[PDB]
């Protein structure tokens, strides 16, 4: 199977605070692994997962002295945003960053990512060329050009097709057994809903990770059913259901489609 | 810009009336980060309600999942009050237990 | 491991 690491950075201002906050959390497969808040009491990126417990003292050492450097980074750029928005004093602002890479099922790098938003908004990111930024607002230009004019895009470069795959890779031989998946469990329940008409809702259950997808047909034609967003149990697995609103006594011709990476095909069942 | 919070109430385990369980409030696509959120209990704030670190989705929204430990009855209500500055008041809205 | 950026915004 294919692999990802991802970095997702926080910093956040608000009126009264002198100094914003910042967050990092990083993501080995979409599970959470280190994580920096200058929030703590002693800021430090912590492991998340039991087997980061394993890196030793330098590690910590390093990936926090890194996390400080962040922390004004993102601090000094917060403050030329409000410059180039022309934003006074008075409000609460964000700066995001994604960053990381990914890997296909044999682990040879298939995409680097290298992305920032304002505000919650694309702000600037970095093309799949790992050479050229794409930015939209005129405000975002003069990011654009400073860093073609610096050559950041060759630095971020060297990031993300080295250090990044180099130590996912070191990651994945660490944490083996992140490696498996969970299948969902589907059943399917009856509620009333009017005169005439009832509802037939798709349960699954215990699944990772998240991605999966529910399908209602009748006699071989999808539908247009109602779907509530992939949720977590809490304990690591996934919830998700979809209804559809069905003639009474007509249940049997109506079955729900479940598919997930963890299937070795896709289930169908009815209500029994 | 601010982006209204998308509110999901439900348990962690298929709820039966008399059993121990966890009710979870997923609250997500917001902006900005700062929200204030609430899990009462007919009315009233249940206490110990546990709150995961703050994240967010590859579109920049953010998300966040309150949780508690809780024992359903037939009688009892359960619902989750979110508040936050894309909204001018506040959001309630209810556990349904088929849902 | 973390990225650590370079120019400022």
């Amino acid at each position: 199977g294919p692999h990802s690491m991802r970095y997702f950075e926080t910093a956040v201002s608000r009126p009264g605070l002198e100094e914003p906050r910042y967050i990092s959390v990083g993501y080995v497969d979409n599970k959470e692994f280190v994580r920096f808040d200058s929030d703590a009491e002693n800021p430090r990126y912590e492991p998340r997962a039991p087997w980061m417990e394993q890196e030793g003292p330098e590690y910590w050492e390093r990936e926090t002295q890194k996390a400080k450097g962040q922390e004004q980074w993102f601090r000094v750029s917060l403050r030329n945003l409000l410059g180039y928005y022309n934003q006074s004093a008075g409000g609460s602002h964000t700066l995001q960053q994604m960053s990381g890479c990914d890997l296909g099922s044999d682990w040879r790098l298939l995409r680097g990512y290298l992305q920032f938003a304002y505000e919650g908004r694309d702000y600037i990111a970095l093309n799949e060329d790992l050479k050229t930024w794409t930015a939209a607002d005129m405000a975002a230009q003069i990011t654009r050009r400073k860093w073609e004019q610096s050559g950041a895009a060759e630095h971020y470069k060297a990031y993300l097709e080295g250090e990044c795959v180099e130590w996912l890779h070191r990651y994945l031989k660490n944490g083996n057994a992140l490696l498996r998946t969970d299948s969902p469990k589907a059943h399917v329940t009856h509620h009333p809903r009017s005169k005439g008409e009832v509802t037939l809702r798709c349960w699954a259950l215990g699944f990772y990770p998240a991605d999966i997808t529910l399908t209602w047909q009748l006699n071989g034609e999808e539908l247009t059913m109602e779907l509530v967003e992939t949720r977590p149990a809490g304990d690591g697995t996934f919830q998700k259901w979809a209804s559809v609103v069905v003639p009474l006594g007509k249940e049997q011709n109506y079955t729900c489609r479940v598919y997930h990476e963890g299937l070795p095909e896709p289930l169908t069942l009815r209500w029994e | 810009i601010q982006k209204t919070p998308q509110i999901q109430v439900y348990s962690r385990h298929p709820p039966e009336n008399g059993k121990p369980n966890i009710l979870n409030c997923y609250v997500t696509q917001f902006h900005p980060p700062h929200i204030e959120i609430q899990m009462l209990k007919n009315g009233k704030k249940i206490p110990k309600v546990e709150m995961s670190d703050m994240s967010f989705s590859k579109d920049w929204s953010f998300y966040i999942l309150a949780h508690t430990e809780f024992t359903p009855t037939e009688t009892d209500t359960y619902a989750c009050r979110v508040k936050h500055d894309s909204m001018a008041e506040p959001k309630t809205v209810y556990w349904d237990r088929d849902m | 491991k973390a990225p650590a950026n370079f120019a400022t915004m």
